[PDB]
RNA sequence: AAUCU
RNA sequence: GCCUGCUUUUG
RNA sequence: AGUAGAAACAAGGC
């Protein structure tokens, strides 16, 4: 039984010309239909509309990019700049004290000078970062003699290193009741975030990550014993794979990344109050089947209490380069560069003493960053799964396997990119290594823009599609989808590049 | 030569590469502080769509309500929230003309389930948001609670244990003047915990019980801008459990929706229907496909349609029936919405950083503010009742979404030919905020005839299309919730890619749910072999550095490469050995469908195999049949999903730690009733071993229950069998005590 | 004896108390399931997170008595903080690995009879046998099937009870047990499981994965049946076929229906051939099942279908001219018939089309509780005579009966939901839904079938509504009688001649089969069904045949394209389109053919008109005997 | 030759 | 000095 | 400073 309150809501819950809950249900029982949307029909207007707007070849504009400064770099560490000392250590990924290889792997390098300022950062004090680099040398000495190699180095908190980790810049937390007749209380600043125009070097990033290499950079875990025919027909395929895979630049930035996530991550949740020394450290098998040890820079990590997912570690990177930064100095917004030693390479200018700068920044990471960082070889999965379907497609059409046929003879070629005198195809391993370097580069570069940019894009990706298939596609409002794709290109210099592709693409199609 | 893949495009078509286009490889976008924001906007917006209506002053909360049914009717493209009651019952009439006796027979269906369901099923489910406690807590916590207020107040009848008995006791306890309620504290100098009794008049009682939370939702997969939610309260949970029962069980018999159906289920009807169209069609016509998304879906629903419709479907029936069903859609028009954490302030001169809670902006003065939350605020000012706005003109995300698909079926009904009255007609697909028409006509007039038709019936009721995000193009290609059908669905594999790493649960789950996904992507998606080994492989990586797990003969030192080696050198037969323990991977293709125990079981050494599977193992924890071999798994675009992982109960199967957080607020006397009431289930599983396998039932406590079975049992085992005469006399000198506690 | 201790210690405790005396076992459900919170909305990260610390794992307290504090490097294993809600300890990973190095042991025979069902797994792909790998165009469909087959006697009801008296034999209540399967597995699982102590729990999940039965919705090729569903991501990929045969043994129930639809391809594609009787014995030599030949199961197996029978007696067999239908065995004895295909409504009012038969004709139906004899005619139902055992076994006898008839006293009976249709939009069989919604009880079919007046003859007995025999007016048609044993073994097999065009005849000349009796449905074998000769595809399905079919004219259009302008006729004519025609229907073959030939004949008589897609569509449809006409056609039925 | 979530 | 590192996340 | 981006972190609570 309905009654006292739940009655009264339910007289008030009806529509207008009604007050009583009953009265409704009679007029519901007694309902039998006499034609009333036609004249709703009738009456409305003829404004409202769904007209049709067609899809011609001559309809889609190019999409706006935005206008500012230059696009500058913001990944967590160098990935084209970046230089690697070796000494040929015989151990595998995870084997052996870091430390102790990276003092084996700096004491192979003869030409260090007194370090000194190239570039520097105009928001910053670049002195901090000139002492802590001096800071790191005199910890790197003291570790050789303290008479057993320790595997965690814990740094002396001083100025340079408060600073340049953020140290007593939070402001403190009080009581509304005691922050009231402030001047500048106000709220937090949330805007429309800086716009920042693309630049040139993206996508020279890119194609040096698609490029082939000397050296291996993956080793894989043992499986079982193969017993069906299958699995050795899977078995020559993976050797396939592999071989192209391993030789590429972007596996390198995956175990690069893949290293410094989870150190940081274990030392974030080991060591929360205390600072720490972090070797960035890789290990290859050169074509000769020589294994060798890498050293890349260091890590100085901060203090890390993460009592949330988006909490913010922040840390001090240091790397070495051979790069000048006074030829892309927009590049290099948020960095300071020193000079600190000569190098001579196998030179044909009689000795090369070619300088060798150090790359410093303040950056800062999140746990849930560090945990998809800690888990980039699935992308290597992302690629090869697009290039296995393709096999397979044809595989279906001619009744064999043809792993063998795209892999060696090359008969097979798809488009991969733009040159003067136009488009040009690229084998399937091209193909596999130029993905597998998208997947590393979304995963590096990933940012709320892309999202939005890839559904947005696919919306007009599969209406161009429609029209190269002779399907008469059609749009209601396609000023409101442009409108909706320009509004997520801000700022990051990946997205950008993915736009300037699309309009390439456009430009290359509808013809 | 500049690279660049979208280029591939040009000569794989987009559908058989569209796995390139989703970026699921990068972290997903999170929120970071308040999400009042977004609930003022969605407020305001669904407040501005339906402006032109009328307002009123409910008696009962004092708030004020926008009524905009039977309204003006649009002038332009523009969201609407105008719906018209007679057009809305012309489609349920029709629907049931096309498909008689569906209400009927769902109404008779749901009878039963109302006559025969238990409070029990309010335990399983999502979170719920406690009147108690302002806040969210656990589905069975939330009842808890409410429970012992109604029989702190006088409300028993719950006892029954039917459903319907507890909805009885809500609706009765609205009646009452002066509801009392228990607040938990806690004070340290000694850590003092306590209860405190307070009351609450009824016009309060009914804006909390009418009120729902907000929060902001992470980890979207497809949007620049973040998006809010809601989450509904105890008392409107019965009511919408029966509902939605009764729009499954309409669904279900209508060959349109696609709600109800999961996985391959959904793909085949889809298919199904698709090739019902296209045969029922002629070929001296032409067809075409829209595939179609509706802009602020909603926010332009309101409840008093579904009130209609639902007095619609009842017709002819009881009228408790009637009457039972009748109420979530009146307690969803009388609606609040809680606005959420707040916002924080910043001062630079004197650095320093504040919090602002939601409850006091409408007694704070707007300097602080910017342009666009001042705005916000201007605005909603007039709605504020106690920390929470009124919402009537429209429902919130993820509620409903049964009967909002009937409404769009019942739209999609009147292109049948015979309530066009014309030659063109239409069909297609639905769920909510989704959808697939397909257009037949002779020519392109009668098209764009149709498609104006539609759009037009459509307003009439409530529902917008986006036009900013809906195609139209010849039938053979179109997309529908992520699946991409071009002449038969296709392949994607990419929203499945974060499934691909270790789960989070245990070794053994982590290890079969690894396995299977595997598998389960070479059946369903279209992983091949090779990748399926590399896929091996890599989760082999994972799942080794994770756990901290090599193979032990290696020398990468971490804090158990000890245990590990001494292990190793003990053991004869090291391809016997789990991963977990340190030793190889004997998976392939060929036997990804078995556990890792049975796997290698001939290969085991017969000491480490006892050690390993024994019952006596600390470790290991089975509380509940429905909880045994289930996880919990969150995918990409989906809500978190149970999988099923087939697995041997190991010492490797155990339980992590909690978050232990709640210890320094006000509210940590929760964990000492769990740890008590765990006390006592446990002992009572001790006494009825089948109490965890079966639901018991009975009206005694506990304890008289317990010791009747101590002294059956004793005397069962004392005449043929192991109990002496001592052990008898003492036990029942025990029971005999424990009644002398129990009765006085 | 300890556990009475407990609960005088909790009961002299005041909270522990106050819940033990104010809290009934209805209430003990829910107050089992409260918490602070027990959800982890990423459990990745926080595995990540927490197992870079120490003691992330808990574990029960009396681990303080099995496992030492630390070990000999000094490492400590446990510790004394205990979690929060329970009375659990954190432990670390490292006590682990030392409890399986040095902990205490146990005997480990029980356990591959509990975890019966994986270890079965392990068995059965041990014991199998492997084949070649066959690269192919290869087309899935999406279908229920099922992961546990069950226990085919228990309905899922009682396996719970079974399942209670096994594991938890004075908690179960009332409940006696019945039939005798239920009574066999108890005492078989009752003395295996005697003095196990591995937990009740889990006893109870596994013997549920054993006897209750279990589906799932999933795109599938080849074989059915359980066993080659949990290797068909091994045995069937995209474009791969792997031969496999699983080593336990096969349930006959799946070589039968396997048989009868690798019968039902074969005929129907031999049917349209030159010459059928050669093609057919060249088809059942060349295909397989479950790795055993199809001779062998022809010559072992006795099973009752047309198509069979057709097989059978091409291969020199003794058959029984029968079938099967509601658990009955028919055998036909006098007239001829045809079907109809029309279309008709319910009294539910939902429309189905149905296959009527023509001519009258009587039947004798047989069963394992009851025997009948049938007369009926078109649509109409003649006379019914039962002899059943029990009052119910003639109930089942005249329902079936009643459907089988086709008459429209039963098919406006119909009331309440009957979906003819499945929950994804799938065509159900219209006789086997009709057959199951009589089964609940079919009250008003009998209140709605009529009355007659009988004879008297014989002392026959009356018919029954709910056991009330009616011994002067009753139902019309239908009478009863009464037989203790077996009125004739029936099970006596003819021996028949075959026509090339597969027209069996018994030893007078009489007609007794044909290729139009064999059903014009399409299913789903449930073991794989195997085809090796040069193409295997030509009894693999429709989908399949259409995509092989333009795929083989797309691969030799080099030499067809030729062939196609001089002699073509012997294109036309060819062994590669006749698993199309099978799917063309009977009636419009020659027409599209004449159609088709007449279109490419004047393609080729005027000069400047060439489509290739042209000639690769049509040509399936030109393969058939020629029939002229004089109209046109926008499309072409499939 | 099938109708069970 | 003590306590904490997801105590509120649609379908 | 830096991370980030419509609101927060740059430790928090008693």
């Amino acid at each position: 039984e309905i009654t006292g309150t739940m009655r009264r809501l339910a007289d008030q819950s009806l529509p207008p010309n009604f007050s009583c809950l009953e009265n409704f249900r009679a007029y519901v029982d007694g309902f039998e239909p006499n034609g009333y949307i036609e004249g709703k029909l009738s009456q409305m207007s003829k404004e409202v509309n769904a007209k049709i707007e067609p899809f011609l070849k001559t309809t889609p504009r190019p999409i706006r990019l935005p206008d500012g400064p230059p696009c500058f770099q913001r990944s967590k560490f160098l990935l084209m700049d970046a230089l690697k000392l070796s000494i040929e250590d015989p151990s595998h990924e995870g084997e052996g004290i870091p430390l102790y290889d990276a003092i084996k792997c700096m004491r192979t390098f003869f030409g260090w000078k007194e370090p000194y300022i190239v570039k520097p950062h105009e928001k910053g004090i670049n002195p901090n970062y000139l002492l802590s680099w001096k800071q790191v040398l005199a910890e790197l000495q003291d570790i050789e003699n303290e008479e057993k190699i320790p595997r965690t180095k814990n740094m002396k908190k001083t100025s340079q290193l408060k600073w340049a980790l953020g140290e007593n810049m939070a402001p403190e937390k009080v009581d509304f009741d005691n922050c009231r007749d402030v001047s500048d209380l106000k709220q937090y600043d949330s805007d429309e975030p800086e716009l920042r125009s693309l630049s040139s070097w993206i996508q020279n990033e890119f194609n040096k990550a698609c490029e082939l290499t000397d050296s291996t950079w993956i080793e894989l875990d043992e499986i079982g014993e193969d017993v069906a025919p299958i699995e050795y027909i899977a078995s020559m395929r993976r050797n396939y794979f592999t071989a192209e895979v391993s030789h590429c630049r972007a596996t390198e930035y995956i175990m690069k990344g893949v290293y410094i996530n989870t150190a940081l991550l274990n030392a974030s949740c080991a060591a929360m109050d205390d600072f720490q020394l972090i070797p960035m450290i890789s290990k290859c098998r050169t074509k000769e089947g020589r294994r060798k040890t890498n050293l890349y820079g260091f890590i100085i990590k901060g203090r890390s209490h993460l009592r949330n997912d988006t909490d913010v570690v922040n840390f001090v990177s240091m790397e070495f380069s051979l790069t000048d930064p006074r030829l892309e100095p927009h590049k290099w917004e948020k960095y300071c560069v020193l000079e600190i030693g000569d190098m001579l390479l196998r030179s044909a200018i009689g000795q090369m003493s070619r300088p060798m700068f150090l790359y410093v920044r303040t950056n800062g990471t999140s746990k849930i960053k560090m945990k998809w960082g800690m888990e980039m070889r699935r992308c290597l999965l992302q690629s090869l799964q697009q290039i296995e379907s393709m096999i397979e497609a044809e595989s279906s059409v001619k009744e064999k396997d043809m792993t063998k046929e795209f892999f060696e003879n090359k008969s097979e070629t798809w488009p991969i990119g733009e040159s003067p005198k136009g488009v040009e195809d690229g084998s399937i391993g091209k193909v596999c290594r130029t993905l597998l370097a998208k997947s590393v580069f979304n995963s590096l570069y990933a940012s709320p823009q892309l999202e939005g940019f890839s559904a947005e894009s696919r919306k007009l990706l599969l209406v161009v599609q429609a029209l190269r298939d002779n399907l008469e596609p059609g749009t209601f409002d396609l000023e409101g989808l442009y409108e909706a794709i320009e509004e997520c290109l801000i700022n990051d210099p990946w997205v950008l590049l993915n736009a300037s592709w699309f309009n390439s693409f456009l430009t290359h199609a509808l013809r | 030569m500049d690279v660049n893949p979208t280029l591939l495009f040009l000569k794989v078509p987009a559908q058989n590469a569209i796995s390139t286009t989703f970026p699921y490889t990068g972290d997903p976008p999170y929120s970071h502080g308040t999400g009042t924001g977004y609930t003022m906007d969605t407020v305001n917006r669904t407040h501005q769509y339906s402006e032109k209506g009328k307002w009123t002053t409910n008696t009962e909360t004092g708030a004020p309500q926008l009524n905009p049914i039977d309204g003006p009717l649009p002038e332009d493209n523009e969201p609407s929230g105008y719906a018209q009651t007679d057009c809305v019952l012309e489609a349920m009439a029709f629907l049931e003309e096309s498909h008689p006796g569906i209400f009927e027979n769902s109404c008779l269906e749901t009878m039963e389930v109302v006559q025969q369901t238990r409070v029990d099923r309010l335990t399983q489910g999502r979170q719920t948001y406690d009147w108690t406690l302002n806040r969210n807590q656990p589905a069975a916590t939330a009842l808890a609670n409410t429970i012992e207020v109604f029989r702190s107040n006088g409300l028993t009848a719950n006892e029954s244990g039917r459903l319907i008995d507890f909805l009885k006791d809500v609706m009765e306890s609205m009646d009452k003047e002066e509801m009392e309620i228990t607040t938990h504290f806690q004070r340290k100098r000694q850590r003092t915990i306590g209860k405190k009794k307070q009351r609450v008049n009824k016009r309060s009682y009914l804006i909390r019980a009418l009120t729902l939370n907000t929060m902001t939702k992470d980890a979207e997969r497809g949007k620049l801008k973040r998006r809010a939610i809601a989450t509904p309260g105890m008392q409107i949970r019965g009511f919408v459990y029966f509902v939605e029962t009764l729009a499954r069980s309409i669904c279900e018999k209508l060959e349109q929706s696609g709600l109800p159906v999961g996985g391959n289920e959904k793909k085949a009807k889809l298919a199904n229907v698709v090739r019902k169209m296209m045969t029922n069609s002629q070929d001296t016509e032409l067809s075409f496909t829209i595939t179609g998304d509706n802009t602020k879906w909603n926010e332009n629903q309101n409840p008093r349609m579904f009130l209609a419709m639902i007095t619609y479907i009842t017709k002819n029936q009881p009228e408790w029936f009637r009457n039972v069903l009748s109420i979530a859609p009146i307690m969803f028009s009388n609606k609040m919405a809680r606005l959420g954490k707040g916002y924080m302030f910043e001062s630079k001169s004197m650095k320093l950083r504040t919090q602002i809670p939601a409850e006091m902006l409408a007694s704070i003065d707007l300097k602080y503010f910017n342009e666009s939350t001042r705005k916000k605020i201007e605005k909603i000012r007039p709605l504020l009742i106690d920390g929470t706005a009124s919402l009537s003109p429209g429902m919130m995300m993820g509620m409903f979404n049964m009967l909002s698909t009937v409404l769009g079926v019942s739209i999609l009904n009147l292109g049948q030919k015979r309530y066009t009255k014309t030659t063109y007609w239409w069909d297609g697909l639905q769920s909510s905020d989704d959808f697939a028409l397909i257009v037949n006509a002779p020519n392109h007039e009668g098209i764009q005839a149709g498609v104006d038709r539609f759009y037009r019936t459509c307003k009439l009721v409530g529902i917008n299309m986006s036009k900013k995000k809906s195609y139209i193009n010849r039938t053979g290609t179109f997309e529908f919730t992520s699946f991409f059908y071009r002449y038969g669905f296709v392949a994607n594999f990419s929203m499945e890619l974060p499934s691909f790493g270790v789960s989070g649960i245990n070794e053994s789950a982590d290890m079969s749910i690894g396995v299977t996904v595997i598998k389960n992507n070479m059946i369903n998606n279209d992983l091949g072999p090779a990748t399926a080994q590399m896929a091996l492989q890599l989760f082999i990586k994972d799942y080794r550095y994770t756990y901290r797990c090599h193979r032990g003969d290696t020398q990468i030192q971490t804090r158990r490469s000890f245990e590990l080696k001494k292990l190793w050198e003990q053991t004869r037969s090291k391809a016997g050995l789990l991963v977990s323990d340190g030793g190889p991977n004997l998976y392939n293709i060929r036997n990804l469908h078995i556990p890792e125990v049975c796997l290698k079981w001939e290969l085991m050494d017969e000491d480490y195999q006892g050690r390993l599977c024994n019952p006596l193992n600390p470790f290991v924890s089975h509380k509940e049949i429905e909880s045994v071999n289930n996880a919990v798994v969150m995918p990409a675009h989906g809500p978190a999903k149970s999988m099923e992982y087939d697995a041997v109960a190991t010492t490797h199967s155990w339980i992590p730690k909690r978050n232990r957080s709640i210890l320094n607020t006000s509210q940590r006397g929760i964990l000492e009733d769990e740890q008590m009431y765990q006390k006592c289930c446990n002992l009572f599983e001790k006494f009825f071993p089948s109490s965890s396998y079966r639901r018991p039932v009975g009206i005694s406590s506990m304890v008289e229950a317990m010791v009747s079975r101590a002294r059956i049992d004793a005397r069962i085992d004392f005449e043929s069998g192991r109990i002496k005469k001592e052990e008898f006399a003492e036990i029942m000198k025990i029971c005999s005590t424990i009644e002398e506690l129990r009765r006085q | 004896m300890e556990r009475i201790k407990e609960l005088r210690n909790l009961m002299s405790q005041s909270r522990t108390r106050e819940i033990l005396t104010k809290t009934t076992v209805d209430h003990m459900a829910i107050i089992k399931k409260y918490t602070s919170g027990r959800q982890e909305k990423n459990p990745s990260l926080r595995m990540k997170w927490m197992m870079a610390m120490k003691y992330p794992i808990t574990a029960d307290k009396r681990i303080t008595e099995m496992v030492p504090e630390r070990n000999e490097q000094g490492q400590t294993l446990w510790s004394k903080m205990s979690d929060a809600g329970s009375d659990r300890v954190m432990v670390s990973p490292l006590a682990v690995t030392w409890w399986n190095r040095n902990g205490p042991m146990t005997s480990t025979v029980h356990y591959p009879k509990v975890y019966k069902t994986y270890f079965e797994k392990v068995e059965r792909l041990k014991h199998g046998t492997f084949g070649p790998v066959h690269f192919r165009n290869q087309v899935k469909i999406r279908r229920r099937v099922d992961i546990n087959p069950g226990h085919a006697d228990l309905s899922a009801k009682e396996a719970q009870d079974v399942i209670m008296e096994v594991v938890f034999p004075n908690e179960v209540g009332a409940r006696i047990l019945t039939s005798e399967s239920q009574l066999t597995i108890t005492k078989e699982k009752k003395e295996e499981l005697q003095d196990c102590k591995i937990s009740p729990l889990m006893v109870a999940y596994m013997l549920e994965r054993e006897l209750v039965r279990k589906t799932r919705f999933l795109p599938v090729a080849g074989g059915t049946s359980s066993v080659y569903i949990e290797v068909l991501h091994l045995t069937q990929g995209t474009c791969w076929e792997q031969m496999y045969t699983p080593g336990g043994e096969v349930r006959n129930d799946d070589v039968d229906q396997s048989l009868i639809i690798a019968a039902r391809n074969i005929v129907r594609r031999a049917a349209v051939s030159a010459d059928p009787l050669a093609s057919l014995l060249e088809m059942c030599h060349s295909t397989q099942i479950g790795g055993t030949r199809m001779v062998d199961i022809l010559r072992q197996n006795p099973t009752e279908e047309q198509a069979v029978d057709i097989c059978k007696a091409a291969m020199g067999l003794r058959i029984s001219s029968s079938f099967s239908f509601g658990g009955f065995t028919f055998k036909r004895t006098s007239g001829s018939s045809i079907k109809r295909e029309e279309e008709l409504l319910t009294g539910n009012l939902q429309t189905l089309k149905i296959r009527v038969h023509d001519g009258y004709e009587e039947f004798t139906m047989v069963g394992k509780r009851a025997t009948a004899i049938l007369r009926k005619a078109t649509r109409r139902l003649v006379q019914l005579i039962v002899s059943g055992r029990d009052e119910q076994s003639v109930a089942e006898a005249i329902i079936v009966a009643m459907v089988f008839s086709q008459e429209d006293c039963m098919i406006k009976a119909v009331r309440g939901d009957l979906n003819f249709v499945n929950r994804a939009n799938q065509r159900l069989n219209p006789m086997h839904q009709l057959l199951r919604h009589f089964q609940k009880d079919a009250k008003v079919l009998f209140q709605n079938w009529g009355i007659e007046h009988i004879d008297n003859v014989m002392g026959m007995i009356g018919v029954l509504p709910d056991m009330t025999p009616s011994t002067e007016m009753s139902m019309r048609g239908i009478r009863v009688s009464k037989m203790g044993v077996d009125e004739y073994s029936s099970t006596e097999r003819v021996v028949v001649s075959i026509d090339r065009f597969l027209r069996v005849r018994d030893q007078r000349g009489n007609v007794l089969l044909s290729p139009e009796e064999v059903s014009e449905t399409q299913g789903t074998e449930k073991l794989t069904i195997t085809y090796s000769s040069s193409m295997m595809w030509e009894i693999n399905g429709p989908e399949s045949v259409l995509v092989n079919t333009y795929q083989w004219i797309i691969r030799n259009w080099e030499t067809v394209k030729i062939q196609w302008s001089q002699n073509p006729t012997m294109l036309y004519n060819k062994m590669e389109f006749e698993p199309f025609q099978s799917l063309v229907p009977k009636a419009i073959r020659g027409q599209y053919s004449g159609f088709v030939r007449t279109l490419f004949q004047q393609m080729r008589d005027v000069l400047g008109t060439f489509d290739t897609t042209q000639i690769i569509k049509l040509l399936p449809f030109a393969a058939a005997p020629p029939k002229q006409s004089r109209m046109q056609f926008s499309s072409l039925t499939v």
